[PDB]
């Protein structure tokens, strides 16, 4: 199987990334120095060269100096080719104007350049996925860019992303509905699917499963990391019924704008909790299946399942797998909508997880990662929208943008069309 | 990459300043001779963000001192640590103003600020990207409330684009150290309001309520006062000179402490705060540190947060943190105390935690607040205003250095819709 | 292959000859003393003695003696013949007619006699390249003065010439315009084509590819001195599509004024960052053609090319060269005239480049320059032009040229003869 | 090959002189007895450029010292550097003039300026390719207007091409030294415009605004000021003396900085200068050296550059140093500044590059500048001359001499068209 790109937008972005480049060098067993030890699979995500060291095929975009010049600096810094890490001279200071409009367009083209002439030399090409945010303004306002451009430039390939969603309660910016909005508006038009994340509910499983008082980013961008190589796993390793970078969309996403499925993995247990549990199929089948097991603080429950992915890894049974499915398939509780009987979409790989040096989850022979898409989070966006409608309602920060060139109308269209996706989802929630 | 110039204007300007710079060079570990002599290499990665370096490893700050007459800076100088600054940078008069806005302003102020505009564009110039300018000066005086006002004006229209914050000692509630504070402090708020992007209002009596209530040590000279402000502003900077988890900036403070234009005035806090000897018998982790940051008694500004409603607020934590609680407390603070801030902002808290702690610690959180409760000290610098301006009590000094009484008017005005505007959003939502 | 003779006229073809030099030194092998160490290539530009001591086919003039007196004292003093090195007593002092009319002429005749017997003692002889700056007085004048006598005494034989093109914006002389059209209408009717160079995109270069912040003379005449290398490559090594000296004038001349193709290389890179570069084929073709590499700094997208030499130089694949230069042909950004269908001229010579002991480049194992002739080199021509009649019309610097024998009616008869070459681009830059 | 052979005349020439062969003896070490003592080849190569040789390593330099009494030079060779220069050199008379033109160029000068002429053919014969004559005079005084404008105009007889250039002192803006300087002033550059390539102009005030503003050194000796002179006449004849990535020539400097004939005075300027002691808080890198050269602070003529524009400028550099930033400093200089500049020159500034930077020094660049702010001067000396000759002030010391004053109003008249020429320039394109 052949390339994916991957595009690392703003600090949440760039800090993610790291994270998830050190599981692949770690599964193909790609040194820090970037010099392979003396197969067929690092070619989807590695360029290679005339001496042993493989270059990551992924470009780093961060208008702040600061995050990058981390990862330049760190240990990491000759894995990644110099020019690959684009960095400005100021910050987009959470403002999505700046990150779009006046700075952003600013070093938007050379990124344009070195994915051309990334994206040239490779004789296939499958997608890009895109990490960011949906608070800040790099992660934000640059990425809505880059969904435009690569769009026209590399249109009708397959364009995936992992946001970090805003969570409901917990917030790190007083401006994440400003900025929060904006993007998505932008986004619907010019994307496939997002994997959403929160880490409000990262933050509740790893204190509740994980059993570590302390969690921290550096901790919790390397789960996100887990369900990226879970996800890609089927572009490199072999085994049974593969799964594409192409058909996540197609099962995914029977709605053009609807296309936000909520990321949910398991079994997460730390090395010690783990000697006292089976992991059994249904066991690790079920755990999806609950408010308790879910990357965004969305309670599944409140809405109806219209599409679910499990992509299963590792030594696995395909018999268990088809028996496992059809009994989530009779529970009241679990409620698909009436108009999507083929609710499922499996896949294997014979490949079980590898453990970072010094990680906290356990060595789990065998891991499966859902990517259900429910009515649900829904309730996210409108919740969200009604933080949007008090602050707008008293115009309390636009002067913020308007004076990045973004004239005060764009707020009121973005609202009004993520009303109408409120109404669309309501729509399909309900059978005619 | 985002250097910061620093002006510095009248007696406490330079004296926050003389002590503002000894801990940044002890943070980045400079020895006083201007030579680099830290142990981590973080210290030189971002060494350009204040010091320029001239060949030999000499770093000058790049600093502007500016004072009407030589007293403070001839001082500064002399001091243990004045070698390190640049002998050009320093600027200075023959005549000091007599504590009056106008002399400092207008007629003494105006035939030095133009020797200081000749530097600070050199520093200007310099820098391949120049962030923005900070100032410390003082309203009561004359030199820091006049030229500060005259400078922080003629920077602005050279540099409209680029942050210009400002932190600046305030008139205390019941003590005065200079007769004539009202007019002063009232013409330098209306100057400001319209040209700069962020206050820190801090207030001696406010800070003597630390000295002796949270820590123990009677007898706390202006020294001492100067670092707490010192060790707050070099909070603001922090994550443009070290690497952090969630990294801030000047201009994303700016853009999540003032939802509307005028009312960026914040009022600024620190912690931990303990005194020598009880500090064993207390611990360290996050939430008693959390808690320290939302009690009037850890406020450097006089105007309790509890009569007012909080708007918007920043804390900037540092040193190796779990980022759960430095948001979980948050979440915690908000419900605990939903009636201290307005419904119409469904969420006010903004986070930012750093690498690196301050120096001989592991652990710090500058806070920052904007709450209504400030308009009482407007307020009350209305209401000392109109009673000495009902009287012309001291109009003459200032009308004898080209000024009109017009302008005294012109700035009470002002000052009474600043207070309005804050009390508009006493009310809640519908 | 057989001989030619390399001219370097003024402080600029002077100073850049001897870095050029230096590299015909390493790649045979020839030590700085001049005694070959103890083999066919060398005897087209290095002439054989009893001794093992090769002398090199060149000669250099300058009426400042400061600049050869450096050769004439430095380390490579006994390579070079002391009666090649002519050196005259005052300089030309950035004048024209100084170099052309009243000092130029007091030593041109010397000049000739050394080529003369010099040109006597080869059993054949290819042409001459003539190195030179466009903003000097003896590089300007004593130029034009050469082109008219070696044209009468060498006739029908090639005369090509590297000229130093005055940079658009950046300037290093006053009376750059005056001198740099003057030289250009005296040498249209006497030359076959010029190789133009900027320093100001050469600098661009320097600090964009090859990340060296401080940049000098003396490293970017050695930039300059690779593309002769690679010109001359066919000349000396042995390779499949050998392309001979007089191959260029006919490829890169559809006609006989428009004969200005400006000097394309590639890949300049520098050892360090080389290591996460494949240097593919397409690679190294598709870097010619943008705007970011060039030795002139004319944005090609401008105007539309109209013949391109590809001088592919080691280790190569003629089947990649075929299929990569294929693909630039059937890109809309990239416009060939409509009247050139057949817009390409492959070469290869079995020779990897050699590096210069302590040079900033990389040690690239395949290497390629582009000799592209486009019509936005107009653009330069036309900028220069208006720079002339600025002053002129104001009469601002005639004086010091009526003074040294150059007759008024010269500056108009210049810019007229100019003029008509601006009209001569845009008629070809159209289709009849 | 291009030889130099130096001409002074006057006090303030010959004490210019007497510094300014110091400092090329420094350059090129050799030792006041004339026995070459340097450590570099390349001092060796060109000591022909100045010095003359004889047997026994002995080199004397061509300098031509005239002035009409003994004074003046029997302190040079009574000096330490004295004995360096040939006896025959010398010229003195027995009368000096008392300030007067007339007596210096006329009824006294003509009778020593034939001795002078038999030594300088002598040297002229000397040099196997003589470049041009230097010259080094002031226009206040008698000796140096008088005598070097008489000898000016016959070396110009007997070697029209060559190139004579011309170092002066010019009367400045408000403190004259000398109650005649507007008559010898006017008179001498009539005289002059008709028969000298270039001038570089310089005065007492701006060079005094140097000594104290950027260096530090009070009480600043005629001795020290000469010194700024000489290193900057130095650099001018650097590229014949030694090698450079950009050679310049006497003649380069000509034809580019002189557009028109008559307009051919320029007014020089020298970096870097820095006080002792300050010198290790400033950097070295071309940035800060080239800003140094377009502002007025470091300009050696009183006349301002702001309120003219310039037309050509050179810039000659020293040293090891990147071409790169030789040339993208000025055409960031000119974009900063395209309204200093003219526009009917598409460009105006020249950069030259040599290898050996001055002694003690590792980076040097001696601007140039041709601005029509110099009409001021000129202007101002019309001012002068006006008032005085309208009452006919001092006329009597001249007529006496065997002059008429219809010269007086010849130069006045040909001074005030001087002064037009350049204002004509003011006006944009079109
Ligand atoms: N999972 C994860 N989330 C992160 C990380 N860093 C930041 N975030 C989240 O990203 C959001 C903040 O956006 P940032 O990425 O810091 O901001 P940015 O993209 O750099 O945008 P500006 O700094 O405003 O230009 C918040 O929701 C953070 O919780 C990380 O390493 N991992
Ligand atoms: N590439 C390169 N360009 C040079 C070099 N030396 C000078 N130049 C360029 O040549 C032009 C100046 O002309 P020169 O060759 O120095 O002048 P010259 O030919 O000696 O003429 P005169 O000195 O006036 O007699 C400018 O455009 C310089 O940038 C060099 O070593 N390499
Ligand atoms: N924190 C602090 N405040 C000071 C210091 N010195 C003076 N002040 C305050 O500054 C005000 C007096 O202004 P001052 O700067 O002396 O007047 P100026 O010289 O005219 O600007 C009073 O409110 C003082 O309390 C100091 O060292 N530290
Ligand atoms: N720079 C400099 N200027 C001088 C010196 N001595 C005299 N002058 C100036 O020369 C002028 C007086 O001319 P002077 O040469 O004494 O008269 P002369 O002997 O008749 O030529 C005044 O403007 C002085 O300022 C000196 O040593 N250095
Ligand atoms: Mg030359």
């Amino acid at each position: 199987m052949r390339e994916c790109i991957s595009i690392h937008i703003g600090q949440a972005g760039v800090q993610m990334g790291n994270a998830c480049w050190e599981l692949y060098c770690l599964e193909h067993g790609i040194q820090q120095d970037g010099i392979i030890p003396d197969d067929s699979s690092f070619g989807t995500f590695f360029s290679e060269t005339g001496s042993g060291k493989h270059v990551p095929r992924a470009v780093f975009v961060d208008l702040e100096q600061t995050v990058i010049g981390e990862i330049r600096t760190g240990h990491y810094r000759s894995l990644f080719h110099p020019e690959q890490l684009i960095t400005g001279k100021e910050d987009a200071a959470n403002n999505y104007a700046r990150g779009h409009y006046t700075i952003g367009k600013e070093i938007v083209d050379s990124v344009l350049d070195r994915v051309r002439k990334m994206a040239d030399q490779c004789s296939g090409l499958q997608g890009f996925l895109i990490f960011h945010s949906f608070g800040g303004g790099t992660g934000s306002g640059f990425t809505s860019l880059l969904m435009e451009r690569l769009s026209v430039d590399y249109g009708k390939k397959s364009k995936l992303e992992f946001s970090v969603y805003p969570a409901p309660q917990i917030s790190t910016a007083v401006v994440e509905p400003y900025n929060s909005i904006l993007t998505t508006h932008t986004t619907l038009e010019h994307s496939d699917c997002a994997f959403m994340v929160d880490n409000e509910a990262i933050y509740d499983i790893c204190n509740r499963n994980l059993d570590i008082e302390r969690p921290t980013y550096t901790n919790l961008n390397r789960l996100i990391g887990q369900i990226v190589s879970s996800i890609t796993a089927s572009l490199r390793f072999d085994g049974a019924l593969n799964v594409d970078l192409t058909e996540f969309q197609t099962n995914l996403v029977p709605y053009p704008r609807i296309h936000f499925p909520l990321v949910t993995y398991s079994p997460i247990i730390s090395a010690e909790k783990a000697y006292h549990e089976q992991l059994s199929v249904p066991e690790i089948t079920n755990a999806c299946f609950e408010y308790s097991n879910q990357m965004v603080k969305c309670d599944p429950r409140r809405g109806k399942y219209m599409a679910c992915c499990l992509l299963y890894r590792g030594d696995v049974v395909p018999k268990d797998v088809n028996a496992a499915i059809a009994a989530i398939k009779t529970r009241r509780s679990i409620q698909f909508v009436d108009w999507c009987p083929t609710g499922f979409k499996v896949g294997i790989n014979y490949q079980p997880p590898t453990v970072v040096p010094g990680g906290d989850l356990a060595k789990v022979q065998r891991a499966v990662c859902m990517l259900s898409n429910t009515t649900a989070i829904a309730e996210a966006w409108a919740r969200l929208d009604h933080k949007f409608d008090l602050m707008y309602s008293k115009r309390a920060f636009v002067h913020w943008y308007v004076g990045e060139g973004m004239e005060e109308g764009e707020f009121s269209e973005a609202r009004e069309d993520m009303a109408a996706l409120e109404k669309d989802y309501e729509e399909v929630g309900t059978e005619s | 990459m985002r250097e910061i110039v620093h002006l510095q204007a009248g007696q406490c300007g330079n004296q926050i300043g003389a002590k503002f710079w000894e801990v940044i060079s002890d943070e980045h570990g400079i020895d006083p001779t201007g030579t680099y002599h830290g142990d981590s290499d973080l210290q030189l990665e971002r060494i350009n963000v204040y010091y320029n370096e001239a060949t030999g490893g000499k770093y000058v700050p790049r600093a502007v001192l500016v004072d009407l007459e030589p007293g403070t800076m001839d001082s500064v100088r002399s001091g243990p640590f004045g070698q390190i600054f640049r002998p050009d940078n320093f600027v200075f008069g023959q005549s000091g103003a007599g504590n009056n806005w106008a002399k400092g302003h207008y007629t003494e102020g105006a035939e030095l600020v133009d020797s200081v505009l000749d530097v600070v564009r050199k520093e200007a110039e310099s820098c391949d990207c120049l962030q923005g300018f900070q100032l410390t000066h003082s309203l009561g005086g004359g030199t820091g409330s006049g030229m500060g006002t005259l400078l922080i004006s003629k920077i602005r229209e050279e540099y409209p684009d680029r942050i210009m914050n400002t932190f600046s000692v305030v008139p205390s509630p019941k003590v005065s150290d200079t007769v004539v504070e009202p007019y002063n402090a009232t013409l330098s708020v209306h100057q400001l309001v319209e040209n700069t992007d962020e206050t820190y209002c801090i207030d001696n009596e406010a800070l003597y309520d630390i000295c002796f209530r949270t820590l123990k040590l009677t007898t706390p000279t202006y020294g001492d006062l100067n670092h707490l402000v010192s060790a707050t502003m070099s909070g603001v900077t922090t994550c443009l000179r070290f690497p952090g988890q969630l990294n801030a900036d000047l201009r994303k403070l700016a853009v999540n402490m003032v939802p509307f234009p005028r009312l960026h005035f914040f009022m600024p806090g620190f912690a931990p705060l303990t005194s020598r000897g009880s500090q064993q018998y207390r611990a360290l982790t996050v939430p008693e540190l959390t808690q320290q940051m939302f009690d009037a008694k850890n406020m450097m500004a006089a105007c309790d947060p509890r009569h007012g409603r909080y708007l918007t607020v920043a804390a900037v934590f540092r040193g190796r943190m779990s980022m759960k609680e430095v948001d979980e407390q948050m979440l915690n603070v908000q419900n605990k105390n939903s009636s201290y801030f307005v419904e119409w902002i469904p969420n006010n808290v903004k986070t930012a935690v750093c690498d690196i702690p301050p120096r001989g610690l592991k652990m710090s959180a500058t806070f920052i607040g904007n709450s209504t409760a400030i308009q009482e000290l407007f307020k009350r610098i209305s209401e000392q205003f109109t009673a000495m301006f009902r009287r012309k009590a001291f109009l003459h000094w200032y009308t004898g250095e080209g000024m009109d009484e017009m302008e005294f008017t012109e700035a009470e005005s002002n000052m009474n819709d600043l207070v309005s505007e804050y009390q508009q959003y006493q009310d809640a939502t519908a």
